[PDB]
């Protein structure tokens, strides 16, 4: 592809892959263990 | 009434008169006595047209010189309105004087609006209507029918009925608006267009558009048939310079040049066929061209050239044809190689801006074409088309454009430009080059008007600033004044909105049309005003593409859904028929109390000529300042030319043009001093331009009313519409805002 | 019919859409009951055709309807005509014997 | 054809470097490659069928107007107006004589264009340019 | 709730004022609070029918001067434009309603 | 190729070609479902 444009013939292909591309701690509320739900998101 | 200004009796067709009308009348009579040109601003609401017509007719009748009257308007609709006011004035004059005096008042327009033939009526283009009328009324068809009655050619009975009557016997005395003239010519089976075109010289007053005085393609008969010492009136002249540009501009595309090549090939085939059949019809034309006979000397009065003369009649040469284009085949080769040179100039990858002299020099260097045959190319093409007697000329039509080009860029060398663009539109994938021959000097078209006529009365409702026009158009004024309209109560409430409801700055710049926040502000503003507006809105947008974007975003979000509960949404379309039907539907919806909003553009068809008086215009919502598209090369070239010659700054002229368009949009809405309506302007750039507004709108615009938000704008509109609905005290306006007869005599005695 | 921009990525419904072009037929018939001559006070067809020989500067893409990359119309003029037609139909529906 | 050179048959998509070259004499569409092919060895006859007029490699040029007959017209105009360089000052301001001179030179340009009476007009041109 | 209709109200008012005798003046008082009206038919025909049956209409609007109410008041009161009343405040509404009881 | 170069060609792969497959027979020994693996940075 990088020489097809040099030869004037427009390629119909994108550049292929050969071209460069990209704790647990203690709990104090021991009398209510298990009723609290995890909330890792808003 | 009947009053006196100096020694002139004026018959005013109403029992009461405004003071501004009397001051206008005094200034017009002073201008016509002293002579020279003038620019006057009448605030809208006041009867500008009726007072102007009243004193002009009185000045024509009472003075023994009997000067004719030219009333130029910018549109056919205001031509009809002026004729209706003329009907009312003439009926009042007949009633007061007890007799119908010798009067002729006729309006002028194209054949498309004055054709009663049942077959050529539904054609959407006036060009084909003109072509069919020429084909059926050239006089060649009449003599072929006389020689061969069995031929398939046809004649228009409306035109043929005109030969049985004399020129003074076409119509009775009086005035004839287009409705009444069309009805009379339908009942009498006559053609109104030829009646008006033959009674141009017999009219005491004639009303036509600016083009018939400025565009030289159709002015060549109208300017000749009118006497030189006539009164000339320019009504709503604030846009007249743009008309001058449209007088002397031309565009050529690749499609137009391909059609020109096809027409040249058809002309070659036709000239070969005529040379094979009958060479005398070319030999007589050739020997007539030897002695130096021009187009007018050979063509009769009842027939017209195929391609109109696109330059001023003063700039056409009186010398003979140089002989390069005298022979038909030589002229065909000349025209063909000119077309191929234009096609060669089309292929370019960058915008080329150049003078006509450089174009002619490069043309002469690349091929042997001189300026002198080009300056007669259109006349030669018209003569060749006439002498060949070709029945169908549609494939020649685009060819006319080339002749127009061949006559424009050859005859003028200063003040015009040529812009060659590889892209007509930027969003197209395929390149579509265009070639624009462009008027930059607005004074070149209007110079024959100011030199031929002795005194003109330029008058627009919203022409501001007054001194811009004597600089932009090369003429001098003996007096300039813009009246301040006198009111017992504030009839109109101009307001400027710079920020939305949430104090976010709003604007109508083209690159920020996709911003959600200004869409929110405009939508909430329009919904609230539509909730409070009693009868009917007119909303003006700066561009139609901006209008499309804002309407699409309103419909996607659901802004228009709340508007649909209160008022019907009606939209201007580029198709003129659908826009006119939408305008009539808007008027009907305002009449029966359903309520409607008319979304239109400030530089389009609706903003010019169409009025929004009384209930049709309770609010004028001016969405943003109406600037043009700055990156277009035409506007930049014109700005550069005016900076070079007329020392006008580019930003100053852009602000002046945007403010005059917004001003005419604001001024379309008042008619009568009982009329009310707010004029809200939704842009942050309006508040700095308050001095560029007309002085009546400026004095109606208080200093506290420059930087409103949305909510207190709604509150001010609520209070204004509550106060204006009250019955006013007749004692509060008996002699300060409107005058009776005795108040007029008292003011005359106080001035003495 | 609501006035939204029509997109080809939407599936729609394969039963109702056969009427779609037929509804387009109705639209031209709507023009056949709406296109009538108007007064000369608001005649904008006479405004444009006041002189047929205007060949001045062509209006730029700001004063013309918007087009896509291929040059055809984007379809917002379709919904503008649709809402104009809906308003015209509502006003003309009042003109009856009621 | 319009896109492809009819001699070497090469298309524009395959070979984007081909260029419009034309013989001023017989006016046949050809590319620069074929010009470097056949006429580099020496003068030869035109590779089109039905045409065998002698033509030279150095005489080759590009057609500006892109139409064959219009190139014929402008090259006859160049071939004629080099010695036909009379102006209005040469006729001492006589407009009618200059107009008839323009008519005559346009007539002889047309005659060299269509070739109807090319012999006597060419002889007249040679006798005029000899002076 | 809803979207008001002048034409339906005026048509039922016309129906109600049909059987009253000719010596009794027929009057319609409208307290119209909205600014837009939706009608099932042509309201100008209803105005013409109200004028032809000698019914006088006085409209006390609440917000602004609607065109159709002003035209209705002007047509049904023999050209008098003073029968379309727009209030200012709370006391002016009492003033208008007290004015309306006089024949 | 005149029509191809004037058009846009999408880059297909095995996963793209899986969207438009036609069954060759009733019972295929090879499963067409892609099995991702951890540690493959090909
Ligand atoms: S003469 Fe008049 S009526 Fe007859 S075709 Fe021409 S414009 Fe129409
Ligand atoms: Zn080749
Ligand atoms: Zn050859």
């Amino acid at each position: 592809p990088r020489k097809l444009q040099d030869l004037g013939l427009k390629p119909a292909s994108v550049d292929p892959a050969t071209i460069k591309r990209q704790r647990k701690g203690k709990i104090t509320n021991t009398h209510m263990t298990g009723i609290l739900k995890d909330y890792s998101h808003r | 009434m009947k009053f006196y200004i100096d020694d002139l009796p004026v018959l005013f067709p109403y029992p009461k008169i405004y003071p501004e009308q009397y001051n206008y009348m005094c200034d017009i009579k002073k201008t016509l006595d002293v002579g020279g040109n003038s620019i006057l601003e009448m605030p809208s609401g006041t009867g500008k047209t009726v007072s102007l017509l009243s004193l002009t007719i009185a000045y024509q009748m009472h003075y023994p010189e009997h000067r004719k009257i030219i009333y130029c308007s910018r549109t056919m609709s205001e031509i009809e309105k002026a004729l209706v006011e003329l009907e009312n004035l003439m009926d009042y004059r007949t009633k007061e004087l007890g007799y119908q005096e010798d009067f002729r008042g006729l309006g002028l327009t194209s054949r498309k609006n004055l054709c009663l033939h049942p077959e050529v009526s539904k054609e959407r283009k006036g060009t084909v209507v003109d072509e069919k009328c020429r084909r059926m009324t050239n006089g060649q068809a009449k003599r072929k029918l006389e020689e061969d009655p069995e031929a398939n050619v046809e004649l228009c009975e409306y035109h043929e009925n005109l030969y049985n009557i004399e020129v003074e016997d076409y119509l009775p005395k009086g005035v004839f608006s287009f409705e009444k003239l069309l009805k009379y010519c339908e009942e009498k089976t006559l053609c109104p267009y030829f009646i008006v075109r033959r009674m141009i010289s017999l009219c005491n007053i004639i009303i036509y558009s600016y083009h018939y005085l400025l565009d030289p393609k159709i002015a060549e008969r109208v300017s000749n048939e009118v006497s030189k010492d006539s009164i000339v009136i320019f009504d709503e002249a604030h846009n007249i310079d743009n008309v001058c540009i449209e007088s002397l501009s031309l565009d050529l595309t690749t499609d137009a040049l391909r059609r020109a090549t096809r027409g040249a090939n058809a002309l070659d085939e036709r000239i070969s066929e005529v040379r094979k059949v009958d060479s005398q019809k070319l030999q007589d034309e050739y020997e007539k061209l030897v002695q130096g006979l021009h187009s007018a000397d050979i063509l009769t009065d009842q027939e017209e050239p195929f391609v109109e003369t696109p330059v001023l009649p003063q700039d056409l040469l009186t010398e003979a044809i140089p002989g390069n284009i005298r022979r038909a085949e030589h002229f065909v080769s000349f025209l063909k190689r000119l077309i191929e040179y234009l096609k060669t100039r089309m292929k370019v990858l960058h915008v080329i801006s150049e003078t006509p002299k450089s174009f002619l020099q490069h043309l002469k260097q690349l091929t042997f074409i001189e300026r002198k045959p080009l300056r007669f190319c259109s006349e030669r093409l018209s003569l060749l088309v006439r002498t060949l007697e070709v029945t169908e000329v549609e494939d020649f039509t685009a060819l006319k454009d080339i002749a127009t080009f061949a006559t424009l860029i050859s005859t003028y060398e200063e003040g015009f430009l040529l812009i060659i663009e590889p892209y007509e539109i930027e969003n197209a994938a395929v390149p579509n080059p265009i070639m624009r021959f462009t008027c930059l000097d607005a004074s070149i078209a209007i110079k024959p008007v100011f030199e031929r006529f002795s005194s003109v009365i330029i008058t627009s409702g919203t022409i501001s600033p007054l001194d811009m026009y004597p600089r932009m158009l090369n003429f001098k004024t003996v007096l300039q004044k813009s009246y301040a309209m006198t009111l017992a109560k504030k009839s109109f409430l101009p307001m400027i909105i710079t920020k939305g409801s949430d104090q976010v700055a709003i604007s109508s710049r083209f690159e920020i049309r996709n911003d959600p926040s200004i869409v929110r502000n405009y939508g909430s503003m329009l919904v609230e005003f539509a909730k409070i507006t009693p009868d009917g809105m007119v909303v003006f947008f700066p561009s139609y593409l901006y209008m499309e974007s804002i309407v699409s975003m309103w419909q996607t979000m659901g802004i228009l859904d709340e508007v649909w509960k209160h008022k019907l949404i009606l939209v201007e379309t580029p198709d003129a028929q659908e826009t006119s039907l939408a305008l009539e539907t808007y008027r009907k919806a305002c009449s029966n109390g359903r309520g409607a909003i008319l979304l239109s553009v400030a530089r389009g068809k609706v903003s010019e000529g169409i009025d929004f008086d009384h209930q049709y215009g309770r609010t004028v919502l001016m969405i943003g300042i109406p600037f043009q598209y700055t990156e277009s090369r035409i506007l930049k070239a014109r700005l550069e030319f005016m900076r070079e010659n007329y020392r006008i700054r580019e930003n100053d002229f852009l602000s002046f043009d945007a403010m005059r368009h917004a001003a005419q949009c604001l001024g379309r809405v008042l008619r009568g001093k009982d009329d009310y309506g707010v004029m809200v302007l939704a842009d942050r750039r309006f508040s700095r331009k308050r001095s560029q507004l007309p002085k009546w709108i400026a004095q109606g615009l208080s200093d506290a009313d420059l930087n409103l938000s949305t909510d207190m704008a709604i509150s001010n509109t609520k209070q204004f519409l509550r106060t204006m609905a009250q019955p006013t005290d007749p004692k509060d306006q008996e002699g300060v805002s409107v005058w009776s007869y005795e108040d007029l005599i008292k003011h005359q005695n106080s001035r003495k | 019919l609501r006035g939204e921009k029509i997109m080809q990525n939407d599936r729609g419904d394969v039963i109702i859409d056969r009427y779609l072009t037929l509804d387009q037929e109705f639209d031209r018939k709507d023009d056949d009951m709406l296109l009538h001559p108007v007064k000369k006070i608001i005649d904008l067809d006479g405004n444009i055709q006041d002189d047929p020989v205007v060949r001045g500067n062509r209006p730029d893409f700001t004063m013309q309807p918007g087009v896509d990359i291929n040059g055809n119309s984007d379809g917002t003029v379709d919904i503008l005509k649709g809402m104009n037609r809906l308003s015209e139909k509502m006003i003309m529906a009042l003109k009856n014997e009621y | 054809n319009k896109d492809m050179c009819p001699i070497c048959k090469t298309d524009r998509y395959l070979s984007p470097d081909v260029k419009f070259l034309v013989n001023p004499e017989c006016y046949h569409r050809i590319c620069e490659s074929c010009v470097d092919r056949i006429f580099s060895l020496g003068p030869a006859q035109c590779p089109y069928k039905g045409c065998d007029k002698i033509l030279r490699k150095n005489k080759f040029k590009t057609q500006i107007f892109d139409d064959v007959e219009v190139e014929k017209e402008v090259d006859i105009r160049k071939r004629v107006f080099n010695v036909f360089n009379k102006t209005i000052d040469d006729f001492n301001g006589d407009l009618v004589e200059y107009n008839k001179y323009l008519e005559e030179v346009e007539d002889i340009i047309y005659k060299l264009d269509h070739g109807i009476d090319v012999a006597k007009t060419e002889e007249k041109l040679r006798t005029y340019e000899e002076l | 709730k809803g979207n008001p209709s002048l034409q339906n109200a005026l048509e039922m008012a016309r129906g109600l004022l049909l059987p009253v005798p000719a010596h009794c003046t027929r009057e319609v008082l409208i307290v119209f609070g909205s600014l837009s009206t939706t009608d099932p038919g042509d309201i100008h025909q209803t105005i013409d029918s109200l004028v032809s049956e000698k019914i006088r209409v006085k409209v006390l609007g609440l917000s602004a001067q609607v065109a159709i109410c002003k035209e209705l008041c002007k047509a049904t009161n023999y050209g008098d434009e003073s029968f379309y009343k727009i209030l200012l405040d709370e006391t002016h509404l009492k003033e208008l309603f007290n004015e309306a009881v006089t024949p | 190729l005149k029509k191809i170069d004037d058009s846009r060609i999408e880059e297909n792969t095995f996963e793209i070609a899986l969207a438009r497959l036609i069954p060759p027979q009733n019972q295929s020994h090879a499963a067409y479902t892609y099995n991702p693996k951890k540690g493959s940075t090909m």
